[PDB]
Order: structure tokens, then C-alpha cells, then sequence
């Protein structure tokens, strides 16, 4: 049997990652009849196929292909150097050439001119030799036939597809650089070449991560779709009867919204719920049972704002659009109870991202009416093996620039109103803007934004650069801000990553309480932001909290019971001398020992900074003071970190002149 | 035609350049911030004679 499923295959490391368990087959025996097939080598033939021919017959000759009939390639030197490695050991040729041809390769002589051999080498093809001989420009759907009727098969080029690709010559004749099978074989690339081939269902085309395997599945979905043979994780478990981080278990749950106000059962509202993550459900104690999600004030339960939070956003069902849940209690809709009903896929994402490649400070943008207070009071709380995951200390909050100006910005925007010729009031501003409805119009908006844009390029943008320069040289930190030109025009050393709550906010602007000016005004102003930032399609919030998160959760359950000694480290600058040893952290590194042993013999001996201490201890219980390190050479890259272990992001600088240290590691 | 006095003495350099927070060699503007350029000033004193050329 033959069942395909989306995920890069091989037969050694993906019986130690457990694929099918992680994709929800429940083979739990283990009586190792599924055997693998390595699959590496036919994604990156695919890669380097794609490169000469149309995607189409690329695709549409890879459909057509027996993996379980075993058939290997075995390509040429090119035809005026064949023959030069049949002049040297003679014996290695095929009855096959001539036996004109025979007799003047095997001689001794050096066949200097040829008057004779010139004539047999030049009217000689490979073409009546050797008998597949592909080309060089072969039209490749007749590779897969080539390659299913016999199990050697001549070619003279390298873009093939389908085996692996053997040398026939020594590697000095070239200018271009048995498998057990138990029946139960699994593994990418489908094919509808035998009945007894299958192709697993579940995972949407829309979420398969590898684009290459999903530019793949698309094609044999959008063709062939009536001939497949699509079963469900039940029937393919029925049929049967250096542990990696930030790589996690990924569901969508399938709630709905539902209302007893009246002690009557209705349901009113069908949604969906994408990437959750699994471990997340297994430590809430998730299953389908009624809940509420509001707790005796209006407010969220704290778990449901984590699991929201930690996700991308919702989707109707029935519309099959993007959807904001109401943050207010005040219903044209409000949700009090939910029941959850199931779960849809089981596929695994790299929680990674891939602009995240040197240990930098992150920029975060949000807009106005996200939840920062409560988001930063959840995120307070966490702390899985001794080290507190994100700290309050080195956090930035998106104000905190726009408090230190002493025309103190969201005052100075107050006195707008003074330029615009006939409102002479923030009262009558905030009414004139407005429509009666809170959606506002556009001219307002833009006579506002004129008038607006000098005081946020001339008097924001300097105190911008020197506020950021400032806690860039204090510590490595996380800066909540708006509208991402302010992270753009102020030049902001460190990650970009545009982010996007899945809750309405702008109802949410005008819930609070004892904020600054009316609350009108601040929904005028968090317009004014949101027409200030750019056209960029931002991201949902999720990843920066998966992120954040979900590695910890990982190592938990790995080193959740070993030594704090031997499985903790602790990298940063050192200095050399002894005056009025040093020692400043800069990540701390949680991993099993055989990681650690690892990490202890890399060469953390090329990066070097300024390193400046002041005397000014703080509250904090050792003998440790604050100080400031600014790195000069190149910063340092997370693969020399690891793939395994798992580091705090962000922290600050606590250890005078400069002292030019170096950093190095520690461990026990 | 006469020539002012005022070229051949010119205060020290020290007041000009700062230090940024990040450890920026950059030099402090009075007037505007085009005013970023070399100062005509006091090169006698940062200075060391030459081995044979004793002037």
C-alpha cells in the first residue's frame, strides 16, 4: 500500500519525530511495518527541475511515478569525453558499439592523427548503444515511463526527476557538478500510477508550509481530483490495525456562538478558529463541554484571551469571511457562552519566523485599541524553569515616548484645534469630525491629517531617535508602538513585525475609563495613527506569542526534571581585569547536557563590543549594577545559538569607563 | 585690500564634538543643522615634530 502525506520524508529521522502520530494516525504498536522512503532528493531534484521546464509538464510527469517499482539513473560523461574513459581501461565496455569501433579503442597506439578513427568517432551516437538515453532536452514526461518499465536508465543530462542519480565515470570525467518496503509504505508525492495508492486527507492546500509540496498538492487537486483516493486519519490508523523545538502540534477548533439568556438553547453565530496550538489545549483542559467566556465584570477569562491572543485570526462559516469578536458588553452582538465542537487538522508549523535570524531587539507594532495592559499582565505571570519568560523591565509601552517631551505629545495634539479655522473647541472638533455615526469622514480626516503630520515628522521623530538609541544601548529590548512608520522614520535598529489583534478596537477605545481627554478624542486620534502607518499587510498576532510561548512549553516536558546545574547556561561580556571578575548576562540558555556539551566548543571568541559600567546599584537583592554594552562588530546569529535549545529573547544589562570585553560562556 | 584679523586666532576644538550615546564621534551644531563641516581652528597644539624636519 501507498499513502501520501504533506511533510518531507526520509527514512531515518521521521520514525524519530513519530510523522503519522504527529499528523493524528493512532499507530501506537509499533510493529514497524510502515516503512518510509527517503524523499529528500526528489524535493530537491523538484527544485532543480523547475528550474529549465513549465511547472505543468514538471508536475504532470511526477504524477505518473511507481515508487514502489525501485529504478535508479546512472548519467554519462559527455560524448567526446565517453570515449576518452573507454581508451583508458579497455576492458569496461559494452558489447553493444562496434566491433570496428571495438578494435580502435582497445590498441596501445595513441591515435595522434586520425584519418579512420576521426570518420567512426564522428558518425558514432550514443543513441544505438545505450537504449533509454533520455537528452539533454527530453520533454521530461517520458522519464516516468522510462523509469517505471526498467530499473537502470541511461541519461546524459541532470535535470531528471523520480531516483537517485548515480555516477558512471570517476568524478574527474565531468563539467556539470533493495530500499525495504513492508507494504505499508508512506511519503510525499502521490501517485495515481496503482489502485492501492492513497492520499491522506485532513490538512487544507491553504496551511502546507513546505510551498513546494503545496505549489505540488494544488496541481493534483486541481487536476485528477475525481480519481484520488482521500481517507481520513481514522481509516488510515484502521488500516494499520536531539528532540526539536519550536516545532509544534497545530489544530482549529470549531465553536460557536450560543446564547441561554432566556434558560432557552439557540445557537445564532457558526465560527471557526485557526492555529492553535495543541499544548496550549492539553494545559487548559480543553474539550467540548459549554463554556463562558466572561467573568463577572464584562472581561475576558484569561484563558480565552491567551488562546485567542495566541492564534491567528477567526472566519464565519457560513460567509467564509474574516471576523472581530465585540470586546464590549453593549450587544448588536455580544458573546457570553460558547460550545466547542471539534477539531479539523493536525499539521505542524516552524514556529520560527524567517526574519528572525540575529539576536536584535523586536519592534512590535499594534494599533490603538489593543489589549496592552491586560496582554502584558498575562504575559507578567510566566515563568517555566526559574527564568521569567517576558518580564515587565525591559518592555516598552507605546507611550512611553510620547511621555517624556515636555509639550507631552498627546497634549500638544489636544491643541489642534486652534489651526483649523472653524472649530475653535476640542468639543466641537470631536463632534465636527464625527458623523454621528463613529465611522468618520474623509475630508475631516484629511484636513486633521495636514495639519497633523508636522507635529508627527518634526516634533516626534528626533526624541523618537534618541529614546530608541537609548534603550538599544541599554539592554536588548521589546518596543510596543503605533503606526509603523514610527518604527520607519525614526531609524530603528532591530525586528519589524507588524502585528494585528483579532478583536475590534475601535469599540474598545471607548470603553475605558479615566483616560486622557474625552474618549472620543482618543478614537479620533487612533484614526489619525491608523491613517499615519502605511498600506502594509501587518500579520496576526499569534506568532509573536507562539513564539514566546510554545517553545518553553517543549522544554518543560523534556528537561522538566533534570538538574538546574548541569542543564542551565548563561552567556554574556567578560572583562578581563580587576579593578573598582565581570561579568554581564546577555541570554540565558536552557537545554539538555549532551546540547550543552555541545555548546561549550563553539568559537563564541569572534564577537567583540564597548562595554560601559556606572555605580548606579538598584533594588534588586545581589550585588549587581546597571550598566551599558554597545556591540560593534557583527551581531550574533542564532544557529550558533542552536535549532535544540531554548534562549530568553530579551533582557536587560546589569553588571567605571569603557573596558572593550569579549563574550564567552558559563556553564556547570 | 585689507584682510581682518580675526583668521589667524581662533579658539580650541573642544567645544565643537561630543559623544553620542552610543559611543558616535559627532560634532555639536550652533547654527542650523546644515552646520555639520570641518571647524577652522587650533591645529598647533595636537601635534608632534617631525624627526628631521624640525619646523
Amino acid at each position: 500500500a501507498y499513502i501520501a502525506v504533506p511533510a518531507v520524508v526520509d527514512s531515518r529521522s521521521s520514525e524519530a519525530i513519530g510523522l503519522l502520530e504527529s499528523f493524528g494516525v493512532d499507530a501506537g504498536s509499533d510493529a514497524n511495518d510502515v516503512s518510509y522512503q527517503d524523499h529528500d532528493y526528489v524535493v530537491d531534484q523538484l527544485q532543480y527541475m523547475l528550474d529549465g521546464y513549465e511547472a505543468g509538464d514538471v508536475i504532470d510527469a511526477l504524477v505518473y511515478r511507481n515508487w514502489l517499482h525501485h529504478s535508479v539513473y546512472c548519467l554519462l560523461p559527455p560524448k567526446s569525453q565517453l570515449l576518452e574513459y573507454w581508451k583508458s581501461n579497455p576492458s569496461v565496455i559494452p558489447d553493444n558499439v562496434d566491433r570496428r569501433l571495438r578494435k580502435r579503442l582497445m590498441l596501445k597506439k595513441d591515435l595522434r592523427k586520425d584519418d579512420e578513427y576521426n570518420q567512426l568517432a564522428r558518425a558514432f551516437k550514443i543513441s544505438d548503444v545505450y537504449a533509454p538515453l533520455i537528452s539533454s532536452t527530453t520533454s521530461p514526461m517520458t522519464m516516468i515511463q522510462n523509469l517505471n518499465q526498467g530499473e537502470i536508465v541511461y541519461t546524459t543530462t541532470d535535470r531528471v526527476i523520480g531516483a537517485r542519480v548515480l555516477l558512471y565515470a570517476p568524478r574527474k570525467y565531468y563539467a556539470s557538478t533493495r530500499v525495504p518496503h513492508s507494504r505499508f509504505n508512506v511519503g510525499t508525492f502521490p501517485s495515481i500510477a496503482t489502485p492501492k495508492c492513497s492520499v491522506m486527507s485532513g490538512v487544507d492546500i491553504e496551511s502546507i508550509p513546505n510551498e513546494f509540496i503545496k505549489l505540488f498538492y494544488q496541481r493534483v487537486k486541481s487536476i485528477h481530483a475525481n480519481i484520488l483516493n482521500d481517507i481520513s486519519p481514522q481509516i488510515v490508523s484502521d488500516m494499520i490495525n536531539h528532540v526539536d523545538v519550536y516545532r509544534v502540534d497545530v489544530v482549529n477548533v470549531l465553536f460557536e456562538v450560543v446564547d441561554v439568556a432566556d434558560g432557552l438553547r439557540s445557537v445564532s453565530r457558526k465560527l471557526i478558529m485557526h492555529t492553535v496550538p495543541v499544548c496550549i489545549l492539553e494545559l487548559l483542559g480543553i474539550e467540548i463541554a459549554d463554556y463562558c467566556i466572561r467573568q463577572e465584570d464584562g472581561m475576558f477569562t484569561d484563558w480565552f484571551l491567551l488562546l485567542t491572543m495566541l492564534s491567528d485570526g477567526l472566519t464565519d462559516r457560513r460567509t467564509h469571511c474574516q471576523y472581530l469578536i465585540n470586546p464590549s458588553s453593549m450587544p448588536p452582538d455580544v458573546i457570553l457562552n460558547i460550545s466547542i465542537t471539534g477539531f479539523i487538522n493536525r499539521h505542524t508549523i516552524d514556529v520560527m519566523p524567517d526574519v528572525y535570524d540575529f539576536i536584535k531587539p523586536i519592534g512590535a507594532v499594534l494599533p490603538k485599541g489593543s489589549f496592552k495592559s491586560t496582554i502584558m499582565r498575562v504575559l507578567d505571570s510566566i515563568s517555566v524553569l526559574g527564568v521569567k519568560i517576558m518580564p515587565r523591565a525591559h518592555v516598552v509601552d507605546s507611550d512611553e515616548v510620547g511621555e517624556q517631551m515636555e509639550p507631552t505629545f498627546e497634549h500638544a495634539v489636544m491643541e489642534i484645534y486652534k489651526g483649523i479655522a472653524g472649530v475653535d473647541s476640542l468639543d466641537d472638533l470631536t463632534k465636527w469630525v464625527l458623523n454621528s455615526d463613529l465611522v468618520p469622514h474623509d475630508d475631516r480626516l484629511g484636513q486633521l491629517f495636514q495639519a497633523f503630520l508636522p507635529l508627527a515628522k518634526d516634533l516626534l521623530a528626533p526624541m523618537a531617535r534618541q529614546f530608541y538609541d537609548n534603550s538599544m544601548s541599554e539592554g536588548r529590548l521589546l518596543t510596543f508602538a503605533h503606526a509603523d512608520s514610527e518604527l520607519l522614520n525614526a531609524n530603528y535598529f532591530g525586528h519589524l513585525l507588524r502585528l494585528k489583534i483579532p478583536y475590534i478596537t475601535e469599540v474598545n477605545l471607548m470603553i475605558r475609563k479615566n483616560r486622557e481627554g474625552g474618549e472620543l478624542f482618543q478614537l479620533v486620534l487612533s484614526y489619525l495613527y491608523k491613517m499615519y502607518a502605511t498600506s502594509a499587510q501587518p500579520k496576526w498576532f499569534g506568532s509573536l506569542l507562539r513564539l514566546l510561548i510554545c517553545p518553553w512549553l517543549h522544554m518543560e516536558k523534556l528537561i522538566g526534571e533534570a538538574d538546574p546545574a548541569s542543564t542551565s547556561a548563561e552567556i554574556g561580556w567578560h572583562v578581563p581585569r580587576e579593578q573598582l571578575d565581570g561579568f554581564i548576562p546577555y541570554v540565558s540558555i536552557r537545554a539538555p547536557r549532551l546540547v550543552i556539551e555541545e555548546l561549550m566548543e563553539k568559537n563564541w571568541g569572534q564577537y567583540h563590543a564597548q562595554v560601559i559600567v556606572t555605580d548606579q546599584l538598584v533594588v534588586g537583592e545581589p550585588r549587581r549594577v546597571s550598566a551599558k554594552a554597545v556591540i560593534k562588530g557583527n551581531h550574533l546569529p542564532v544557529k550558533l545559538i542552536s535549532r535544540f535549545a531554548c534562549f530568553t529573547l530579551t533582557s536587560k544589562y546589569e553588571m567605571g569607563a569603557a573596558y572593550n570585553a569579549r563574550l564567552a560562556f558559563r556553564s556547570d | 585690500l585689507p584682510i581682518p584679523p580675526t583668521i589667524y586666532t581662533k579658539p580650541s576644538h573642544d567645544s565643537y564634538y561630543y559623544i553620542d550615546a552610543l559611543n558616535r564621534v559627532r560634532r555639536k551644531t550652533y547654527q542650523g543643522p546644515d552646520d555639520v563641516y570641518v571647524p577652522n581652528c587650533s591645529i598647533v597644539e595636537l601635534l608632534e615634530p617631525h624627526e628631521t624636519l624640525t619646523s
